[PDB]
RNA sequence: UAAUUGCGAUAACGAACGAGACCUUAACCUACUAAAUAGUGGUGCUAGCAUUUGCUGGUUAUCCACUUCUUAGAGGGACUAUCGGUUUCAAGCCGAUGGAAGUUUGAGGCAAUAACAGGUCUGUGAUGCCCUUAGACGUUCUGGGCCGCACGCGCGCUACACUGACGGAGCCAGCGAGUCUAACCUUGGCCGAGAGGUCUUGGUAAUCUUGUGAAACUCCGUCGUGCUGGGGAUAGAGCAUUGUAAUUAUUGCUCUUCAACGAGGAAUUCCUAGUAAGCGCAAGUCAUCAGCUUGCGUUGAUUACGUCCCUGCCCUUUGUACACACC
């Protein structure tokens, strides 16, 4: 398409918010590997970062990466709506977060642990390892290993 | 299978038995005459009877048939 | 003057009048029937009898009732039947037979509608003949 | 990430002196003969069709049929 | 040649349809002949068609299938795998692209290439379960050639970069050239191999 | 592979356990004054021509 | 002269046609102007049910149909011979509604 | 030469009217663009963040030109497709009502579409003018 | 022959039921009747383009004429018609032509005699007997359960991808249902990212919802063969709707999490043409809840036109120590 020689300015697999990201995938779907950002969140973040989605994540910039990072850590400050976030009115401060770290699982385990400590039915089911959303357990999910 | 049943075969039999100086070996006039000379209660049955009457006329023209 | 064409449930009504070779399908030209692969199916009743062959007729069709393929077949039958009917009524019986012969020697239901209609579905299975899977043990 | 994602210039002569030895050019041909990945084989063939050696035969979406110029 | 016009402008590429020697929308039919005498009357070139979508009754009678255009029979066999049941427009587009690719590679009249592939890949001797080596009818030969070619193209295009049109083109080209790199030729050779061992 | 073609001049009937094979009286295209009976799998009719990898093997019925 | 429309609905086609033909003949013999009897498509009130009163056996289904046929004839007529043409139609099984 | 919107069928005209609405300078966009999917039955936003609203506008304008008045519900049904409901069967789902309503209001503001006395939006005088101009331009541009 | 269908044969003759006939429906009918509850042309009015009068358009009280499309009454039409071949000797069968249609024209509805200890006493204010009948086994109310999960089985839905997913754009059905003592089907406007909310409107319906602008499909693009942008299970958070009440999540929506699954053993099902398969839609249940069913249409193959090998069925002959009848 054009001169893309870039002998020393192409990057292989990189590091981004405590998560290794492959630079050979287009930026949105390469970004989706961070726990907490899916296809739609990555698309919206990469379009609020003014990044060209048509290029791979390995050549984006050494600055646009941090721009994407900061937009992801502070979504509501870059004009990204509350309903686009995975953690709204979380349980204890009422603020809307979008957990983007190796802390998606931390927030999940905090939710499960508070559900177990309150002795709620969902917490008890989680503790037992059973399904929690009222599915029939007679026939499905038997082995689960 | 297109085997004509007894209710068609005997109806054509009687029609040919009493109306030989009558309707020719053409189906179109045979069915029209059957309309006047027989009280057939359905158009399909009338068509079946007229067609078998025409067939019997055609095979009578090459020699008498049994019965 | 007025003819029609059907394949399964689509009916295409064609009006053929005195004009100068204008062939509309839904207000658009016949070049815009657009399944993008069955356009020659509606070109066929023009390329068969005579490629241009006609600065005297105007054909306007309107098709509703089926699907994309069914509508294409309905219009391709409708304009052929319109040409045949116009030549029968106006031009001459010899030319009507002459073009009817070509249409029928190429017949893909150009003049005679496809008589295949859907078979009703019977209980005990999805579809006319298909039955629900039977188990014994 | 498997092959020929973005770099494709260490033998950048293989987008130019490729036209001989085959008459059929497509996205899949570009992927198959170890030059381009299908991620950008489409834009490579579009580019060298705009200025280059391949002429289009069909040019249909989810397909491409190009041949070398006479 | 005499491209006269009417109110609706229709392109001269379609007005040159039959003033001259007949063809497809792109490909000649009159220069197509069966490679052998056994498969004539069961391959159906000439009649010519403008597209392999002649939605005609070929199943109400035993041998009326033999009078269907062989290109449309190939299209119908491409209409398979279950997920692609129906999808005749898709299969016709695939056939068009396949013929284009065959014309690009060793042009050789892609219709003629297809008929040669069928004639080469029709199994001439099979086995019946009595295990017994029986001969093969010409209609069955044509049907098995089409089935083998389409199935080979399907399983080649499954799970790989190249399209079904390109796999079909490669299969047909290899079969017409009679090479043991094609699925259909390999399967025909295997059937004829274990038929002689069951004579 | 030796070349020989033939043509059904008569269709005898079905054979095989499931009735899938058909017996045909076939006349060789070359030296047309000789007939052999063959077993053919697919659908056949009159004046339809077959290819025989083996030329002379009289087909019997298939019990 | 007032314009009225008579709508006839029934399941029995023969007597519905008897009423529609009585109306047409009465309008002709009273020399009225009438738009012909329009027959709107018959509504097939079908209902699907299971034949068995329990849950055993082959699952055999049963479709019952009520074919309702509908007709409307609108014309212009004065009061006396509109009352007489709405009171001549007392054929059983046909429902008749005259709207002004 | 007596060229109407019904002379270029499906893609050339819509891409050309979308390009014309782009070069007209007036954006008419609500800012929801780049955030929205255009249907609850969709899985991703439109792939081209800039230009999809113009393509929607051109499509709606052509759709209203080809027929009588059209409403937001009709547009939602038209622009909604099948939805992948997971391990459940697909089903038609109506498209986003807000985008269709806002694009109708944008064409109303630019005078391409007006109110119908019986409801919905109908192509206007200058609507037909500009649509037909674009149709003739596309026809003479690409035969 | 599909047929105990017929030719015929003949200690039977003449009949009855079943089959067929019949009825419904799906095919055709430039023929009849008739249609601002269906539609078509041209005049009015009339926006665009083109300007020598033409293309496409709106004009739902804007006229006139007509019924090709549509509708539904009365009818027509097919009777394997005609012509060949072949049948013992016919009944018939096989080809071709014509035909809208030639396999009972396609699909059904109805469907005999004898039976089964087949299911249903949980449809019945059908019902005998037995039991119970005030601390009730009656009835009602609250709450729970019917869904509960080491596991085995049956019907299914979604998939394993490029004959694809995703995004735009193209923009095509048929069968139906729908509220007056009242809350049903909902167009249109507005608000909302969505689900949804709100203000009106039309419809008791060929009139309005609705052309149900269905989905598969088509075109142009992004993806690029990787458990990948296939798949969407599980789970977290939030927003709504129904409902007196959603916790054991009714459902819908948003973001996030992203499991198995790389085409499936032995076995086994359904199916021969507008069929299989794919695709959705309406209706039933229904306040809400489809992965179900009953129908409907859209796209539409391959293979066969046979046989009795398997599993069975019909007739005849034959053997039987079987009659609860080879379990
Ligand atoms: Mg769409
Ligand atoms: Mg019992
Ligand atoms: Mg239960
Ligand atoms: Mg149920
Ligand atoms: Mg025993």
């Amino acid at each position: 398409s054009l001169v893309v020689q870039e002998q020393g300015s192409f990057q292989h697999i990189l590091r981004l918010l405590n998560t290794n990201v492959d630079g050979n995938i287009k930026i949105v779907y390469a970004l989706t590997t961070i726990k907490g950002v899916g296809r739609r969140y990555s698309n919206l973040v990469c379009k609020k970062a003014d990044v060209d989605l048509h290029k791979r994540a390995g050549e984006l910039t050494q600055e646009e990466l941090e721009r994407i990072v900061q937009i992801m850590q502070n979504p509501t400050h870059y004009k990204i709506p509350a309903w686009f976030l995975n953690r709204q009115n979380d349980i204890t401060d009422g603020k809307d977060y979008h957990t983007l770290a190796n802390n998606v699982e931390s927030k999940l385990r905090d939710d499960l642990e508070r559900l177990k400590k309150i002795r709620a039915h969902r917490g008890i089911r989680h503790f037992w390892g059973l399904r929690v959303r009222g599915q029939h357990t007679k026939t499905t999910g038997r082995r689960r290993a | 299978g297109r085997v004509r049943t007894k209710t068609v075969k005997r109806a054509s039999k009687a029609l040919i038995e009493r109306y030989y100086p009558k309707l020719t070996l053409d189906f179109q006039t045979n069915k029209r005459l059957c309309d006047e000379i027989a009280t057939i209660q359905s158009k399909r049955l009338r068509n079946k009877i007229a067609g078998y009457t025409t067939h019997l006329m055609k095979r009578i023209q090459k020699g008498p048939v049994r019965g | 003057v007025q003819t029609f064409g059907k394949k399964k449930s689509a009916t295409a009504v064609a009006h053929v009048k005195a004009g100068k070779g204008l062939i509309k399908v839904n207000g658009s030209p016949i070049t815009l029937v657009e399944p993008e692969i069955l356009r020659f199916k509606v070109y066929e009743p023009l390329l068969l009898v005579g490629l241009d062959k006609f600065s005297n007729i105007d054909i306007r069709v309107r098709v509703t009732g089926g699907g994309h393929v069914s509508q294409v077949y309905a219009i391709r039958q409708a304009i052929a039947k319109g040409l045949v009917a116009y030549h029968q009524k106006y031009v001459d019986e010899q030319s009507k037979n002459e073009l009817k012969k070509a249409f029928t020697s190429y017949d893909r239901t150009l003049l005679i509608a496809d008589s295949r209609r859907p078979e009703p579905k019977k209980f005990g299975g999805k579809g006319a003949r298909s039955r629900f899977q039977k188990s014994y043990r | 990430a498997q092959h020929a994602v973005i770099l494709d210039q260490e033998k950048y002569d293989r987008i130019l002196k490729e036209v001989p030895t085959y008459r059929y050019v497509s996205v899949s041909v570009l992927v198959d003969r170890l030059k381009i990945g299908g991620s950008l084989a489409r834009i490579a063939l579009r580019h060298l069709e705009k200025e280059g050696i391949i002429k289009p035969i069909s040019k249909h979406s989810k397909q491409a049929i190009y041949t070398r110029a006479t | 040649f005499t491209p006269v016009v009417l109110a609706t402008p229709i392109p001269e590429e379609v007005q040159q349809a039959q003033t001259e020697i007949k063809l497809f929308n792109k490909w000649s039919f009159e220069e197509v002949e069966v490679k052998d005498a056994s498969l004539v009357d069961y391959v159906q070139v000439r009649q010519p068609i403008f597209v392999a979508h002649t939605a005609g009754r070929y199943a109400n009678k035993r041998f009326r299938k033999a009078q269907c255009p062989i290109i449309e029979r190939l299209t119908n066999s491409l209409m398979m795998n279950g997920r692609n049941n129906g999808k005749k427009l898709k299969a016709v587009r695939i056939i068009k692209h396949t013929l284009d690719i065959i014309n690009v590679l060793t042009d050789q009249n892609p219709i003629q290439v297809v008929v040669d592939a069928i004639t080469n890949t029709g199994p001439r001797e099979d086995t019946t379960r009595v295990r017994q080596a029986v001969d093969v009818s010409p209609l069955r030969r044509v049907n098995q050639a089409i089935a083998l070619l389409t199935i080979g193209a399907r399983e080649a295009a499954f799970r790989n970069i190249k399209t079904i049109a390109e796999t079909l083109a490669e299969e047909l080209i290899n079969a017409a050239k009679g090479s043991s790199t094609s699925y259909a030729i390999k399967k025909k050779d295997e059937l004829e191999r274990v038929a002689k061992s069951n004579r | 592979t030796p070349v020989t073609l033939a043509k059904v001049i008569k269709v005898l009937g079905r054979t095989g356990s499931r009735g899938g094979v058909t017996q045909v009286r076939v006349e060789f295209l070359e030296d047309t004054s000789r007939t052999i009976v063959r077993n053919v799998k697919g659908p056949v009719r009159e004046n339809d021509i077959l290819v025989l990898m083996e030329s002379e093997r009289e087909a019997r019925r298939l019990r | 002269i007032i314009k009225i429309r008579i709508t006839l609905t029934s399941t029995k086609v023969k007597q519905l046609e008897n009423v529609s033909s009585n109306i047409v003949k009465n309008a002709e013999q009273h020399n009225l102007v009438k738009k012909g009897p329009v027959r709107l498509p018959t509504k097939v009130l079908k209902i699907s049910t299971r034949k068995t009163p329990n849950g055993e056996g082959s699952k055999t289904w049963e479709t019952y149909e009520m074919r309702i046929h509908k007709r409307y004839i609108d014309l212009e007529a004065p009061v006396q011979i509109v009352k007489r043409i709405t009171q001549i139609t007392i054929e059983p099984g046909v429902d008749v509604e005259v709207v002004v | 030469p007596g060229v109407s919107v019904r002379d270029v069928a499906a893609q050339d005209f819509i891409n050309a009217y979308a390009s014309f609405l782009q070069r007209q300078g007036k954006l008419e966009v609500p800012g929801y663009v780049d955030i929205v999917k255009t249907s609850s039955g969709n899985e991703m936003p439109p792939q081209d963040a800039e230009g999809w609203f113009y393509k929607r506008a051109a499509s709606v304008a052509r759709h209203i030109y080809m027929r009588k008045q059209v409403g937001v519900g009709k547009l939602n049904k038209l622009y909604g497709g099948a939805k992948s409901r997971g391990v459940r069967p697909y089903k038609h789902i109506d498209a986003s009502g807000s985008i269709n309503r806002k694009v109708l209001q944008a064409l109303e503001k630019i005078g391409i579409v007006e109110i119908s006395p019986k409801g919905g939006r109908r192509i206007s005088e200058n609507g037909q003018r500009d649509l037909d101009r674009i149709a003739a331009q596309t026809l003479e541009e690409d035969e």
